[PDB]
């Protein structure tokens, strides 16, 4: 299962 | 203006020059109108060897809706990588709402003429002739160009597949699921060489949309027909869930819907843990009031990296 990552501006 | 001639478009082994396309379509620069039927029919040619289903390999970029606003596209590759070495998969709507329906149309064309196994283009609702007609890209083709052009890029829609099918792990659409969309095999049997139907599978795979209330609903209706489009169906977190599970899938990558922040994660799997689905937006819109935001979605080492840009 792969992981979440959020980049936001 | 000065219209671009075949020989300024394409170079001597046919590749497009897609700096120089991309320099002329944002000032609305027009080609010549045979040099934008070639774009157009080669590209097309492109898409309809293709399979309804597309199996694309990680990693790859997943981008949401367009709607022809060049210069979010044009952010949305430097935010994105270079397709010269990234991998991408947009999902449709490429056009109607925005102010550079054609230029979008004809820089992603020549981008999947050059890169015709690393940058993939999927259909969503408004590649039609109904929703063209309806809304202006149909006049804006007649006007900058022809009839012909845009008699070529519903052929060419046409020749647009429906789904991919990502990693072995991830379900990728404009819309969503069907009543009538079970297994993946489904999707493969459709005809898509066609105008969407009014009704069926390939209408739900370009039109649906998670219930309102996804993820806590009050009935047991997988399928509830959608009151908000006039077509096709809402489907329900049950729905979705089992058929990630009939089908040993992780989740279900779509757009269609605007959000406030270019993206939504849903609720997630009682089984993986996972969001059992994902809307990604991919330029600005305007609903209620404008929102500039955007995010694509980047799959990489066993990594979902959602990027919001455009702020
Ligand atoms: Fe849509
Ligand atoms: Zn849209």
């Amino acid at each position: 299962t792969p992981s979440v990552v959020i980049t936001v501006c | 203006s000065h219209r671009l001639t075949a020989k300024e478009v394409f170079d001597n082994d046919g590749k497009p020059r897609v700096d120089i396309l991309k320099a002329h379509l944002m000032k609305e620069g027009r080609l010549e109108e045979s040099v934008a039927l070639r774009i157009i029919t080669e590209g097309a040619s492109i898409l309809r060897q293709e399979k309804n289903l597309l199996d694309i390999d990680a990693p790859v970029t997943v981008c949401g809706d367009i709607h022809g606003q060049f210069f979010d596209l044009m952010k949305l590759f430097e935010v994105g990588g270079s397709p010269a070495n990234t991998r991408y998969l947009f999902l449709g709507d490429y056009v109607d709402r925005g102010y550079f329906s054609i230029e979008c149309v004809l820089y992603l064309w020549a981008l999947k003429i050059l890169y015709p196994k690393t940058l993939f283009l999927l259909r969503g609702n408004h590649e039609c002739r109904h929703l063209t007609e309806y809304f202006t890209f149909k006049q804006e083709c007649k006007i900058k160009y022809s009839e012909r052009v845009y008699d070529a890029c519903m052929d060419a829609f046409d020749c647009l597949p429906l789904a991919a099918l990502m990693n072995q792990q991830f379900l990728c659409v404009h819309g969503g699921l069907s009543p009538e969309i079970n297994t993946l095999d489904d999707i493969r049997k459709l005809d898509r060489f066609k105008e969407p139907p009014a009704y069926g599978p390939m209408c739900d795979i370009l039109w649906s949309d998670p219930l309102e209330d996804f993820g806590n609903e009050k009935t047991q209706e997988h399928f509830t027909h959608n009151t908000v489009r006039g077509c096709s169906y809402f489907y329900s977190y049950p729905a979705v869930c089992e058929f990630l599970q009939h089908n040993n899938l992780l989740s279900i990558l779509r757009a269609h819907e605007a959000q406030d922040a270019g993206y939504r994660m849903y609720r997630k799997s009682q089984t993986t843990g996972f969001p059992s689905l994902i809307t990604i937006f991919s330029a600005p819109n305007y609903l209620d009031v404008y929102n500039n935001k955007a995010a694509v979605l980047k799959y990489e080492n066993n990594v979902m990296n959602i990027r919001q840009f455009n702020c």
